[PDB]
């Protein structure tokens, strides 16, 4: 750059999501596999 | 040496095919249906 730093560029990523699902109680959950929690919660 | 498994990879068609780009996606809501076979494909291959 032209202020004088050297800048990575990595390409756009995202946060992966699963479902997981019980049909007989009806119930659900998300897994972001491979996500630190620390990461989800702040964004 | 015996082989048992291999990895479980699973793709995400609307993610794969347009790069996060809105207007990819536009285009793509006309396919989809062809999205939803290939999500469903690699289900039952790795629930297999």
């Amino acid at each position: 750059s032209d202020d004088g730093n050297y800048y990575c560029v990595r390409p756009c990523v995202s946060v992966p999501v699963s479902v997981i699902y019980d049909k007989s109680t009806n119930l659900h959950a998300t897994l972001f596999g491979s996500v630190a929690c620390e990461h989800v919660t702040t964004m | 040496y015996i082989e048992t498994s291999i990895q479980k990879v699973t793709v995400d068609c609307k993610q794969y095919v347009c790069n996060g780009f809105t207007r990819c996606e536009k285009l793509l809501v006309e396919y989809g249906q062809f999205c939803s076979k290939i999500n469903q494909a690699l289900h039952g291959a790795n629930l297999r």
